[PDB]
């Protein structure tokens, strides 16, 4: 971890000096709040057929998708004080700050 | 294989279909679905996590690259200019291109098979998924280019890295301030971003620059501002037919659109001069990312909405009530309680119908179902966990822009000057943009200015 330097890494590495991977690319997201899995360590909510969430089933996300948001394209509401470079700004910027790898 | 079969093996985490659904009748199919990478495979003592493959700072990542061979391949080590290097086969008017990627398997090859044009290659591996954003990765191209061949003739002396470093460390300031300017302001709204962002003081080491698990999922609230269509504008911001407004299931990896069917200058017109889609609780997301989510390249077209409840879920995202708690606002138990947050009865009990219990609601869904705030585009909570994860990464970012010893007073008096209407005049062949702020400008000739009457960065203070 170099004492002195202009630049950034590339990776990210070296930015906090305390603890150098900070904000460095391929590292585990930090966790605001505790996981909740169905297991408590792993398996996801939903996973396991019949088996509540805080007592309650766990509903499917096509269905909710399906019932709270589907509409019909027709009524869209367009924005009166945004254009879409707000939108396309925030998808570049979040290619900027997150990338969650998939197997 | 997550791709083609329906069963529930790791890493396999398939979306079951409901019985009555609009789009696919057949209850034995399923919408495709791969668990995220965990940081620990395999552990039976570590509570499962996932990986961010990129740097969480606010340093153009998505043009530079993440990672040191990458970062090498997207450089143009021919000469000692200090540029990234760009497509060989083709030009937009004369305009710099981004490279092709080099992919086994091709998803932009599927989208027109006469056409043959493959993935464009870029700092993130996502530069292609629709032009609007390829035309966003190919404007920061061309400004790292355009900088770092005038700041070659203001200092002769300097050698490539030398150039390429100076060019970048300029394109990720600009980043930040058109962020933290121009676009935090907008989603948060002003009294959310003087709670969440106060006035910068300096980089102190003890704030975590760490992207949270959270804001992966808390971020894509921007699923609710997509409209239906690419839209395209010639010259004159008139739309360019023939296909002036062309469906999203048709521009999802469609790299041909940028190549033949124009360049990235009507992209980027269309993007200025059009609306964004408003985010009303009974119009929360459309369908060409509802139901025909890459349609063109899968066996079946994707729910975005969908994948991103279950992306919570395979993440352990704690429910809605959990995040309310953490950023210090009422957690609603019932029906009647989470009317009042929503100040809207006949979602929460549409909410209340699939859940149960406020507590379960996946984070996206409760935070992009809550109001509003006023001139902000979230509610309270998605702008507690937004707004908590920017200042993280301007506080906890030793290369900040403003942090001293970074940029001189006078690079610093240079910088403020910057905009995104006037990158793109000193990058594209438009010569009408958007009056700032870009972000609210929407509508041709109103909200419209001549690129001469925009200062240009002045580059002065950077010779020696
Ligand atoms: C540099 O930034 C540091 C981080 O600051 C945070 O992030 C930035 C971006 C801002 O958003 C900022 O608002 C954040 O605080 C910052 O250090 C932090 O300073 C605060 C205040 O001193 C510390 O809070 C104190 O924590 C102790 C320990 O308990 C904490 O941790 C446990 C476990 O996670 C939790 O369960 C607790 O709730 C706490 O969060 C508390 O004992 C203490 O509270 C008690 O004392 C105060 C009076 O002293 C009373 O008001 C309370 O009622 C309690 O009686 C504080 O809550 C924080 O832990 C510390 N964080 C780190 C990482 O060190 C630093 O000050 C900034 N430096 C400069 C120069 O600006
Ligand atoms: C401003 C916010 C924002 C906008 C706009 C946005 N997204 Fe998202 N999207 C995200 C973020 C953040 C994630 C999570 C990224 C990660 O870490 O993998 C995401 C994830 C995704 C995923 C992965 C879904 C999954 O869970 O498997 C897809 C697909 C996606 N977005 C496609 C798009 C497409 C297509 C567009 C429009 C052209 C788009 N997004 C626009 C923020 C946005
Ligand atoms: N985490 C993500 C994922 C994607 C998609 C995943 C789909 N991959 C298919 C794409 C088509 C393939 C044939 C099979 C896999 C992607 C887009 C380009 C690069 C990588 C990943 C995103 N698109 N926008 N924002 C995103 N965030
Ligand atoms: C490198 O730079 C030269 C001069 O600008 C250019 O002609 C050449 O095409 C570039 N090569 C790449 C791969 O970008
Ligand atoms: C494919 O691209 C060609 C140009 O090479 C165009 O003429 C044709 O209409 C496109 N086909 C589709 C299905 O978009
Ligand atoms: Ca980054
Ligand atoms: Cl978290
Ligand atoms: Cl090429």
């Amino acid at each position: 971890c170099p004492e002195q330097d202009k630049y950034r890494t590339i990776t990210g590495m070296c930015n906090n000096r305390r603890s150098p991977t900070l904000g460095a690319s391929n590292r585990a997201f930090v966790r605001w709040l505790p996981a909740e899995y169905e297991d408590g360590f792993s398996l996801p909510y939903g996973w396991t057929p019949g088996v509540k969430r805080n007592g309650f089933p766990v509903a499917l996300a096509r269905a909710v998708s399906n019932e709270i948001v589907r509409f019909p394209t027709d009524q869209l509401t367009p924005d009166q004080e945004r254009s879409l470079m707000f939108m396309q700004w925030g998808q570049l910027l979040d290619h900027d700050l997150d990338f969650t790898p998939e197997p | 294989n997550c791709e083609t079969s329906c069963v529930q093996q790791p890493p396999c985490f398939p979306l079951k279909i409901p019985p009555n659904d609009p789009r696919i009748k057949n209850q034995a199919d399923c919408i495709p679905f791969f668990r995220s990478c965990p940081a620990c495979p395999g552990s039976n003592i570590t509570i499962r996590n996932q990986i961010n493959a990129l740097t969480s700072f606010v340093d153009a990542s998505m043009v530079y690259g993440s990672e040191e061979p990458l970062a090498r391949n997207l450089r143009n080590m021919s000469n000692q200019l200090g540029l990234l290097a760009v497509n060989q086969r083709f030009q937009d008017n004369g305009r710099a291109l981004l490279p092709f990627d080099n992919l086994h398997d091709d998803p932009c090859l599927l989208t027109n098979r006469s056409a043959r044009i493959p993935c464009f290659l870029a700092g993130d591996t996502r530069s292609s998924e629709m032009p609007e954003l390829t035309s966003m990765h190919t404007l920061l191209l061309r400004e790292h280019n355009r900088l770092a061949t005038e700041l070659k003739s203001l200092n002769p002396r300097w050698d490539g890295e030398r150039l390429y470093q100076e060019a970048r460390k300029i394109v990720g300031a600009m980043v930040q301030i058109i962020t933290y300017r121009d676009y935090l302001p907008l989603v948060l709204g002003p009294t959310a971003m003087r709670k969440y962002l106060p006035t910068y003081r300096s980089y102190n080491d003890s704030v975590d620059p760490r992207i949270a698990n959270v804001f992966t999922n808390a971020f894509r609230y921007g699923h609710t501002l997509i409209q239906p269509f690419m839209f395209r504008l010639d010259n004159r911001y008139q739309p360019m037919e023939p296909n002036p407004r062309v469906p999203l299931s048709r521009v999802f990896f469609a790299s041909w659109r940028v190549v033949l069917e124009g360049g990235i200058d009507p992209i980027l017109r269309g993007l200025m001069a059009t609306p964004a889609k408003l985010n009303r609780q009974n119009q929360i997301a459309v369908d060409e990312i509802r139901e025909r989510l890459f349609e063109q390249v899968m066996r079946i077209g994707l729910d975005l909405p969908a994948l991103n409840m279950q992306r919570s879920r395979d993440h352990g995202l704690p429910g809605y009530n959990a995040w309310r708690r953490f950023c210090g606002l009422p957690q609603p138990e019932t029906v009647g309680q989470l009317g009042t947050v929503l100040r809207n009865l006949k979602l929460a009990r549409k909410l209340m119908e699939q859940y149960g219990t406020p507590n379960n609601i996946d984070i996206w869904m409760g935070g992009v179902s809550e109001p509003l705030k006023r001139k902000g585009r979230v509610g309270p909570l998605l702008a507690c966990i937004i707004g908590t994860q920017f200042r993280k990464l301007r506080d906890g970012d030793r290369f900040w822009w403003e942090n001293e010893g970074v940029f001189s007073m006078q690079q610093r008096q240079a910088l403020a000057q910057i905009s995104l209407p006037r990158i793109i005049c000193d990058n594209t062949g438009i010569t009408t943009v958007s009056k700032n702020n870009i972000f609210m400008s929407n509508s041709y000739p109103r909200d419209f200015v001549n690129c001469s009457t925009l200062p240009a960065l002045n580059l002065a203070s950077w010779r020696e």
